[PDB]
């Protein structure tokens, strides 16, 4: 039995070095094999290197050598990836697998997958969001329902935005990661209610920010 | 000596014994791999020089 | 190089029977595996060797080919193939992996829920402007503009598409314009009119100044 | 493949000679006897294969 568990997520700047790694949990470290594998937001998996711990034999991509580095040992049972002078385009999520080609007629696949890595490459810094409610018209009623928002701005990423202290999940319509020029990520969720609930009925939209440990609850209001 | 790639120094080793068992196996010696014979049989198999 | 083309996206419904191919330029030695994996998520490998099953799939899924070619095939779609799927290539040593094909669950086209708000004071007082567009619950393609002042307006609002629903296999596109409240108090009406591969006309809906 | 295809070994050394149509499917360490060989080690108790 053999499973792999990587390391927590990562923030840096550009042109500086990251270090991530991944235990070489279950079985042994000498009838084991690494391989790093990146996968860029939009693209494919795609290669980084392979290292055998035992044999110690190592080998990168053709576009990655020397941005890349690859280390290994015994002492901690675990694959060291560095890379170096990363640009603002290396923010990718990395895998780290088991390589089967290393032993007994098995070929070059993957037969067990950690959880993954997700390095992250931005001038800001970890800070909490700006959240603030909609404002709908009453005539924006349309058809027994009606809409309400809840946005994000300025947030460095997952800000959990959820509606009626996340009781409401019916209609939920919510962004894709979106950075703007200054380096900072937005979110914003809105949903679909009954119209006439709007005005008699009370709603509020909440959003929490786990890196910052920070909350933010607001009320939604019409107006005319 | 011997510190340098370059103008390496050799040795021409003949006419005597070579107990790899002890010699080229101590403590200082951290590495020791092989190609062609593994070690323990180079304990065993000998040549001309 | 050695290098691939899966050929990008499918829909199809549980029972039917759907397949994929990724070619390439030279003859790869049957050394082509296929993956499993939720849009960035840890794969799952499903086929090692283009004939052999590994332990734990089941036999609905299958692939054919040899050679310069392959062909990945899903005997009948079943609800948990909600994922993209990868070919790989291992015949040499600088490893490559494919574009992923993604096929989804086919419910039938939905006509969208089609809204609006203006920004609120919180919103207004910063000295900014911001104004969300909505389709909720229809395929993905979709556009929306503006006609401030009547005259036509684009390039100005962010449009985003959610992932596929499982319950009826819709989509949502959320769109927001953000602009100045020099830009905001300059047009006597701010309208958002929306465009999808399903909707009578383009939605319009407006604004004035107080409202 | 140039610079991979890890996946056929070979055993280099063995405790014994292997006995006819014999196949050995462990891959312990060989012992080295003068010192405990629990983990890796050096001279005779490298991986067999």
């Amino acid at each position: 039995q053999v499973q792999l568990v990587q390391s927590g997520a990562e923030v840096k700047k550009p042109g500086s070095s990251v270090k991530v790694s991944c235990k070489a949990s279950g079985g042994t470290f000498s009838s084991y094999a690494i391989s790093w594998v990146r996968q860029a937001p939009g693209q494919g998996l795609e290669w980084m290197g392979r290292i055998i711990p035992i044999f110690g034999t190592a080998n990168y991509a053709q576009k990655f050598q020397g941005r890349v580095t690859i280390t290994a040992d015994e002492s901690t049972s675990t694959a060291y990836m560095e890379l170096s002078s990363l640009r603002s385009e290396d923010t990718a999520v990395y895998y780290c697998a088991s390589l089967a080609s290393y032993s007994s007629g098995w070929e070059d696949v993957f037969d067990i997958w950690g959880q993954g890595t997700m390095v992250t490459v931005s001038s800001a810094s970890t800070k909490g969001p700006s959240v603030f409610p909609l404002a709908p018209s009453s005539k924006s009623t349309s058809g027994g329902t009606a809409a309400l928002g809840c946005l994000v701005k300025d947030y460095f990423e997952p800000v959990t935005v959820s509606w009626n202290s996340g009781a409401l999940t019916s209609g939920v319509h919510t962004f894709p990661a979106v950075l703007q020029s200054s380096g900072l990520y937005s979110l914003s969720s809105v949903v679909t209610v009954p119209s006439s609930s709007l005005g008699t009925q009370t709603y509020i939209c909440n959003v929490n920010h786990k890196p910052s440990n920070t909350k933010v609850d607001k009320k939604v209001e019409p107006k005319s | 000596r011997f510190a340098s790639v370059y103008a390496w120094n050799r040795k021409r080793i003949s006419n005597c014994v070579a107990d790899y068992s002890v010699l080229y196996n101590f403590a200082p010696f951290f590495a020791f791999k092989c190609y062609g014979v593994s070690p323990t049989k180079l304990n065993d198999l000998c040549f001309t020089n | 190089d050695i290098q691939m083309t899966q050929s990008s996206s499918l829909s199809a419904s549980v029972g039917d029977r759907v397949t994929i191919t990724c070619r390439a330029s030279q003859g790869i030695s049957s050394w082509l595996a296929w993956y499993q994996q939720k849009p960035g998520k840890a794969p799952k490998l499903l086929i090692y060797d283009a004939s052999n099953l590994e332990t734990g799939v089941p036999s609905r899924f299958s692939g054919s080919g040899s050679g310069t070619d392959f062909t990945f095939t899903i005997s009948s779609l079943q609800p948990e193939d909600i994922a993209t799927y990868y070919c790989q290539q291992y015949d040499n040593l600088p490893l490559t992996f494919g574009g992923g094909t993604k096929v989804e669950i086919k419910r039938t086209v939905a006509a969208p829920s089609v809204f609006i708000f203006p920004p609120s004071d919180e919103q207004l007082k910063s000295g900014t402007a911001s104004v969300v567009c909505l389709l909720n619950n229809f395929p993905r393609e979709a556009k929306v503009q503006w006609k401030v002042d009547n005259a036509l307006q684009s390039g100005n609002s962010q449009e985003s598409v959610t992932e596929q629903d499982s319950k009826d296999s819709t989509y949502s596109l959320s769109s927001t314009l953000t602009l100045s409240k020099a830009d905001y108090e300059k047009h006597k009406v701010y309208a958002c009119e929306v465009t999808h591969q399903g909707l009578s006309s383009p939605v319009t809906k407006s604004f004035n100044r107080g409202e | 493949k140039v610079g991979g295809n890890y996946n056929y070994l070979y055993r280099l050394f063995r405790k014994s000679n292997l006995k006819p149509f014999e196949r050995d499917i462990s891959t312990e360490i060989y012992q080295a006897g003068n010192k405990p060989c629990n983990g890796v080690a050096g001279f005779n108790c490298y991986f067999p294969l």
